[PDB]
């Protein structure tokens, strides 16, 4: 284990300077033709520097002129040899005392390398090169590639310099509509591909993802792995992070919630929502959706759910988990005490439907779904 | 030590 603080040192800042190199004397690899980094390379650095130091308390400085620097970037173009290398794609240093610790090389006969904007794996080198640069070992879809840190490098890098809690402690939306100011983070039409891991320090934030037709797949919970516009495992919430809230699309998606209280919603298509523990807020959307509960946990009288825009007849609120205790017997208005019952009651002066469900071996009635508008008993899946 | 990018 190696960082800029030394070997076997962990959770400690740093304050680290950074330099386009302009010119060398010799590249520590034995690779020969150096060309400097053009502004469009500079600008990409910059970025997954940035991408860095949003995760973990690092801050980058750039230096010029002579001063030297703990991190460089420089491009090469021919081997040791004096011959055109078109083959390899970059490399770079760990931290250390030694000549030319913590610089990174790309190849500049790579168009990927030379336009790393417009070539998502120019990108994801840059970010990756200063990985290693940063003492990572080993850093890092339909043909897309992520251009920021993902789960396993956050973990590691935070170990090493602690984590970053001053980043987007505000209510942060990721996805379309974001307000992170992070590429990687935003969706501008249906077309961008998302694929990241999310560090977020604090306050109500929300995974919008309402852009997309696909069918997707959204897990709220810290460490899960969502499928997201049609791609695989592409999205995911790094440890130590609550995400609250999650917007659907027009596919039929499965959207599950945390132990914190959400705001689900499904959009259009036919959609499953589960709220997990806590106090959440649900909204189908357009289209046959199903509302699931998988235990009396769910939604407690004392912290209980919202489902605020039911469709009765074409919505199903799923309690077909709680036959592992003996299956819910549906009562019209009065319990009989013998538990495993279900009740829909009416409010007419508000147009409340509330839910209640009087579980085996509650001495109280315990469990409830307040709807905002009517329910049907055939709208319940027992 | 060196690490390189595929
Ligand atoms: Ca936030
Ligand atoms: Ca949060
Ligand atoms: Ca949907
Ligand atoms: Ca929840
Ligand atoms: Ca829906
Ligand atoms: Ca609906
Ligand atoms: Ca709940
Ligand atoms: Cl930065
Ligand atoms: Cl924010």
């Amino acid at each position: 284990n190696v960082s800029w603080n030394g070997t076997n040192v962990f959770g400690k800042s740093a304050n680290l300077t950074f330099k386009f190199l302009q010119s060398v004397s010799s590249i520590p690899s034995g690779d020969t033709g150096f060309v400097k980094f053009n502004a469009e390379q500079i600008e990409q650095a910059k970025l997954s520097l940035q991408s860095w130091s949003d995760v973990a308390n690092l801050t980058f400085t750039e230096v010029t002129g002579n001063k030297s620097a703990n991190i460089t970037f420089g491009n090469y173009t021919r081997d040791a040899s004096g011959n055109l290398d078109y083959g390899t794609q970059a490399y770079a240093y760990y931290p250390g005392n030694y000549q030319g610790a913590g610089s990174s090389w790309y190849n500049y006969n790579q168009s990927n390398i030379r336009n790393p904007g417009s070539e998502e794996y120019g990108r994801q080198t840059f970010t990756h090169e200063i990985g290693h640069a940063l003492g990572l070992a080993h850093p890092g879809y339909n043909g897309h590639y992520g251009g920021a840190p993902m789960i396993d490098d956050i973990a590691a890098i935070q170990r090493l310099y602690g984590a970053n809690m001053t980043t987007r402690t505000g209510d942060s939306v990721y996805g379309f509509n974001s307000n992170t100011d992070r590429d990687f983070y935003t969706a501008t039409d249906s077309s961008k591909a998302l694929i990241f891991s999310v560090w977020d320090a604090g306050g109500t934030d929300t995974f919008d993802f309402s852009g997309y037709s696909n069918n997707q797949r959204i897990n709220l919970n810290e460490g899960s792995f969502s499928d997201v516009g049609g791609l695989k495992g592409n999205v995911s919430i790094a440890h130590g992070v609550t995400i609250e809230n999650a917007i659907g699309g027009s596919g039929n998606d499965i959207l599950v919630g945390n132990s914190a209280d959400n705001i689900l919603q499904g959009g259009a298509g036919n959609d499953v929502l589960y709220g997990g523990a806590g106090a959440d807020t649900l909204y189908g959307g357009a289209g046959r959706d199903t509302f699931v509960y998988g235990s009396g946990q769910d939604s407690t009288v004392a912290a209980y759910d919202w489902i605020a825009d039911f469709q009765k007849g074409i919505d199903k609120i799923d309690l077909s988990a709680f036959r592992n205790e003996g299956q819910l017997s549906f009562v019209q208005d009065q319990f009989t005490g013998k538990g495993q019952e279900v009740m829909l009651q009416w409010d007419a002066a508000n147009s409340i439907t509330n839910l209640w469900l009087h579980e085996a071996g509650h001495s109280s009635v315990d469990f409830l779904v307040r709807i905002v508008g009517q329910a049907a008993q055939s709208d319940i899946i027992v | 030590a060196e690490a390189a990018q595929a």
